[PDB]
């Protein structure tokens, strides 16, 4: 149902979806990375501060 | 009242006017009424989520369409601000449906634009779901009230042969506090009224002569009371039946008649009191149902436009108010205008553009 | 998707059905078989021609699966 120009159009469209998906996934990955940053930092520092306080 | 909702690929800015202002090319040569469709700019992820959303929205659309039409019928049954021959619909956004749709706006108050579509859809779905349950329950309770009230009206309906005597019999109609006597009420057809008056005195042994009088009359018979010795009642009612007179199974009872009168007065007042809040409840539910309905259609437009044309999501969506007998011309025009984009992807629903109907 | 065994009975409509599900998001693979093999269901030899689409989206891949199952196409390539 497509001419070569339209096949190319369809492919460009797919590529666009590929790019949009990757862009969204990466943004999600960085946001979660920052949440995990703060969560793990807390876990670790609190855990050892506690150990220190107990020894104190 | 049907409106057409369409969307073009929007490659060029002329599409804003080609769908409205281009008298050379526009609808019925610029004779159909068109207006701008306000759409939020929402986030899309991959194409499969869009596919899911399309399916979900089609299902949500059908659900809400059914709900909003059902509640419209409920109000039609109520007969307040909407009838089947006039006032075909209720106001939406505080304006008439024609006004609402013509100047339709996106309700960002309910569907924040910073959210993903998945969440927007879920939010709408929840709203219309709650509205549906709230009004279904309310309507059922109201219908049950209407039912009981009609049941009481029917109970207190009919002729003296069957009609309740609550509004007929007075204390002064019965011989009360007698050791031997009871007062019975017998219905004698009017044609034999004098025969009853002449005959009742001799229907049974030990009856009180000349005691007969008339409590009520209707178009077929008279209801007369007779005082008689308790033990002759069997002979009285037997022989009365033999002479084609019908005795009612009734004795004076103040408490039952009062209870019936107040229960009817209470149920009628309750009907009025619920009516008051009924119309406000249902009208608000309608308003919101219609707003959500069109919101759903707008989302169906968004999803299909993006799914077919890709991103960026810049499409030219327009509403038409079709003119009588011009459907064919509009379809021919739209086809020639947009057929080159699909040639075969899009009878019953497939057109070379985004297309939905609004059924009003 | 795959260069399978099809008589090109419904491929003219297979493609359109794909366009109907999504706007041709992925190109189809085309092939033609010279002196095609005898189709097992047919029990005789018919020319075979294949035009099958591959999709990256899961909802649509599943949709295509259903179409391929419904349509006269050969699909089970690994």
């Amino acid at each position: 149902a497509l001419s070569d120009a339209d096949v190319q159009k369809q492919i460009k469209h797919m590529m666009a979806f590929i790019e949009q998906e990757a862009n969204e996934k990466a943004e999600e990955i960085d946001a979660k990375a920052e949440e995990e940053f703060n969560i793990e930092k807390g876990r670790l520092v609190q855990t050892q501060r506690l150990k220190i306080m107990e020894y104190y | 009242t049907e409106f057409w909702l369409i969307s073009a690929p929007g490659e060029k800015t002329c599409q804003q006017t080609w769908e409205k202002l281009h008298a050379a090319t526009t609808k019925n040569n610029n004779l159909a009424v068109s207006s701008k469709f306000n759409i939020p700019d929402l986030k899309v992820g991959t194409l499969d989520v869009l596919v899911g959303l399309s399916d979900e929205l089609a299902k949500l659309d059908a659900f809400v369409e059914g709900v909003v039409k059902k509640v419209a019928q409920y109000m039609a049954d109520v007969l307040e601000d909407s009838k089947d021959k006039v006032q075909e619909n209720l106001l939406a956004s505080g304006v008439d449906l024609v006004t609402y749709i013509t100047r339709f706006q996106w309700d960002m108050a309910k569907y924040p634009i910073k959210q993903s579509l998945k969440n927007i859809s879920e939010i709408i779905a929840k709203g219309v779901t709650q509205i549906d349950n709230d009004l279904k329950s309310r309507a059922s309770a109201y219908n049950n009230l209407k039912g009981n009230l009609q049941n009481l009206e029917r109970k207190n309906a009919g002729s003296l042969l069957t009609r309740s005597l609550a509004e007929i019999v007075k204390k002064d109609d019965f011989v009360l506090d007698s050791e031997y006597l009871v007062t019975l009420l017998v219905v004698v057809p009017k044609l034999n009224h004098n025969d009853w008056i002449k005959q009742y005195e001799t229907l049974a042994e030990m009856v009180v002569p000349r005691s007969s009088n008339v409590l009520s009359e209707d178009q077929d018979s008279y209801l007369c009371n007779v005082t008689l010795f308790k033990k002759a009642v069997d002979d009285f009612r037997h022989k009365a039946r033999e002479n084609k007179f019908i005795v009612r199974d009734f004795q004076y009872n103040e408490e039952e008649m009062r209870a019936d009168k107040e229960e009817m007065n209470r149920l009628s007042t309750d009907k009025k009191k619920q009516f008051g809040p009924l119309v406000r409840w249902l009208k608000v539910n309608f308003s919101e149902a219609f707003i959500a309905w069109i919101h759903i259609k707008a989302l169906r437009v968004f999803v299909e436009s993006v799914l077919r044309y890709g991103l960026p999501v810049n499409f030219q969506a327009m509403l038409l108010q079709p003119n009588k007998k011009s459907v064919k011309k509009l379809r021919e025009v739209l086809h020639e205008l947009y057929k080159h984009l699909d040639s075969s992807a899009a009878q019953q629903e497939y057109y070379p553009y985004v297309y939905y109907k609004i059924d009003c | 998707f795959v260069a399978g065994v099809i008589n090109r009975e419904r491929i003219p409509t297979f493609e359109r059905m794909l366009w109907r599900v999504c706007r041709g998001n992925v190109f189809l693979r085309q092939a033609e078989i010279e002196n095609p093999l005898e189709d097992p269901v047919t029990g005789d030899y018919v020319h075979k021609s294949v035009f099958i689409i591959f999709f990256q989206g899961d909802q649509l891949k599943n949709r295509v699966k259903k179409i391929c199952e419904g349509f006269r196409a050969s699909l089970y390539p690994c």
